[PDB]
């Protein structure tokens, strides 16, 4: 019936124009593989979005709008012929319609657009698709447009390289309030687009926090469902990439008993991954915050997956140690000591991954000092710490190091066994 | 020296 449809798209009446409208929608509404590059060479998308400035039939608007956003849901070179007829502008003059339903739509066409590159998020932004989407944005926001609000938002701010900071910072009072919702559509959309928000300088984790989302994060760490709980944890991550003070407004809010959590119930090993990758950013931090991460009860647990857990998380558990090693009082390092931190340490120094190797090397350096610092004290004849790296086999895992080809591993070695074995 | 904090990628 298609002769009939191009027919009744190209016709002046005006229920002609609805029938068949409807028909491509419902044509490209269709679940299983929709004809989307068909629909384009009948060459009814210049005409579709001729029917979305028709103001007195907000029906045909509708259908318009939602065959236009199947079109732009199909791959790149679809999306580009929607572009190419400007449709963009005139979606975002669709956010300040009367109905609903075009309002609705209008968002879900400007997400999809945005969402397929960043040179299509940048033209939508370009447009000034921003501020009319929030202005539709209150108390009475039914759930349907509160789901392709927050759906679009994220897709305003994913991609690399990143949005302007400036073009994505009205978002962030909207978001600050969408991440208070109990719908898991519009908390995991929310988490994603504040994950992207955060990633980057300190100047864009500041507006972040100044967001005031920081205590609800927190309780989004222990949401049951990993579709939240995953950009909950990106975003917590982010921030305490950051400095002291930015790292505390996490702290504060007793993420570290969250974070342990995950780390002992029985998550997908990608979760434990960011979750020590979390906890080695905040023991980077001062000697209040790695006393945070002790008093919380992490060290056990986390020298346990050091030893035992798979690499990826392995690899994240050593740089979680070290850093504390590196930022610790005397005593701390000693709490970290008798955790028994040295023998996980030690069994490293063999692992293909040379940043861990030299991670691993400083750690055990950083702890030599303290048992050195321990030996002239108590006027002793030999660290204490020395004899536990020997008693791990870190020893001779240290002296075969000499042998490496790479020269930071290589002048670690030597350091370590002209200090504390020569 | 290769210890501190750590942006994403």
């Amino acid at each position: 019936s298609l002769p009939a449809m191009i027919g009744g798209v190209y016709s002046d009446d005006n229920n002609l124009q609805l029938e068949a409208t409807t028909q491509f929608r419902k044509l490209l509404s269709i679940e299983r593989s929709p004809p989307i590059e068909e629909v384009i060479q009948s060459g009814v998308v210049p005409r579709f979005v001729q029917f979305l400035t028709r103001e007195d039939f907000p029906q045909l608007q509708f259908e318009a709008a939602w065959a236009l956003t199947n079109i732009a849901s199909g791959t790149s070179e679809n999306t580009k012929v929607v572009i190419d007829h400007g449709a963009v502008p005139i979606f975002v003059k669709l956010l300040g319609s009367s109905s609903d339903d075009v309002r609705e739509q209008a968002v879900w066409a400007l997400g999809n657009v945005a969402g397929d590159s960043p040179k299509c998020r940048d033209l939508v932004l370009a447009n000034g698709a921003l501020l009319p989407l929030l202005a539709q944005l209150n108390e009475h926001t039914k759930l349907s447009m509160l789901r392709n609000a927050t759906w679009t938002l994220s897709n305003f701010c994913r991609g690399k390289p990143q949005p302007s900071f400036e073009q994505t910072r009205p978002a962030l009072p909207a978001l600050a309030r969408l991440i208070h919702s109990n719908d898991e559509e519009v908390l995991t959309d929310a988490c994603w687009a504040l994950s992207y928000l955060s990633d980057g300088t300190n100047d864009k984790i500041q507006a972040v926090i100044e967001a005031g989302v920081c205590p609800r994060l927190v309780e989004l760490l222990l949401h049951p469902s990993p579709s939240v709980l995953i950009p909950a944890l990106r975003t917590v991550g982010n921030i305490v990439t950051g400095d002291d003070a930015q790292t505390q407004c996490i702290i504060d809010h007793q993420a570290l008993p969250c974070l342990l959590s995950l780390l002992t119930q029985n998550l997908k090993k990608s979760i434990k991954k960011e979750a020590c990758w979390t906890i080695s950013n905040i023991t980077a931090g001062n000697k209040d915050q790695i006393q945070a991460v002790i008093n919380a009860g992490i060290i056990g647990p986390l020298v346990n997956l050091l030893q035992t857990a798979e690499f990826d998380i392995k690899k994240e558990a050593a740089w979680a140690i070290s850093n504390a090693t590196s930022g610790g009082s005397h005593d701390q390092i000693k709490y970290l000591v008798s955790e028994g931190c040295i023998k996980p340490l030690c069994d490293l120094l063999i692992c293909p991954d040379i940043r861990i190797v030299t991670v691993c090397l400083e750690g055990l350096e950083n702890i030599l000092k303290v048992g050195e610092t321990d030996k002239t004290l108590a006027a002793g004849d030999v660290n204490v710490f020395s004899q536990m790296i020997d008693e791990a086999e870190g020893l001779e895992k240290i002296e075969n190091l000499q042998s490496h080809d790479n020269n930071e591993i290589y002048e670690k070695a030597v350091k370590i066994l002209e200090a504390y074995w020569m | 020296s290769v210890l501190g904090k750590r942006k994403r990628h």
